[PDB]
């Protein structure tokens, strides 16, 4: 896995796909 | 927040899959 | 219809972006 | 869902916004 | 929508989805 | 332009739109 | 032929990473 | 336009370029 | 199946998030 | 490849690892 | 061609398409 | 690397075209 920083959409990516059928939540006031 | 974790820090796998639903 | 895995991505995106500090949850099927 | 009225069909910001928390 | 810089591609996403049908100009000369 | 009004500084889904056909 | 929008999406970033300091139009149906 | 040809069929960069301004 | 250039897209975007520093060749057809 | 297995049917981070080097 | 920083999944984008049927290396640690 | 070449400075279409396969 990229050991570097994921930031605004690149976040949202790596959400999408680590969590796959499960889904996610996603917050950026946090 | 994954923000402050992932962003503004470096995280893991692990990490990143404890904001899943 | 296209593939869903893909397509999701792309509507992570636009709600990335959309939604902004309102943050959303992305839930396939519900 | 979003997947379900934006993957078969085009949907535009406004659309995908009912989406949002 | 995001309160965030967008920049890059990132703003030529951002262009084209909110644009749409609309169409679109692009010049990073400005 | 575009690039220094949304990426140099902050804009709005508006501002972005001025950029449209 | 595929989903029009999502090639689109990927069409804009082409452009980008090519056209460069060139600028360019993305109009779907002149 | 380049979505009536690169969408269809795959556009290298070079085909890409031709739609530059 | 699907358009192939656009899921390779996402491929390539899904290797280097999980790969990071180990890298990884990308060849369509070997 | 991986393209011959995941554009035709859904992979996991888990299955695209596999391609890694 | 961009005259700009190409960094992270977007270094790999850009190495998706211009190296298109030719494949490409991708090693982050270097 | 392609990294200290393209991301640390900035390169040109050919420069990413050396690492091509
Ligand atoms: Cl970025
Ligand atoms: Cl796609
Ligand atoms: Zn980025
Ligand atoms: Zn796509």
């Amino acid at each position: 896995f990229v050991n570097q920083h994921l930031c605004g959409s690149h976040l949202v990516e790596a959400l999408y796909l680590v969590c796959g059928e499960r889904g996610f939540f996603y917050t950026p006031k946090a | 927040g994954i923000v402050e974790q992932c962003c503004h820090s470096i995280c893991s796998l692990y990490q990143v899959e404890n904001y899943c639903n």
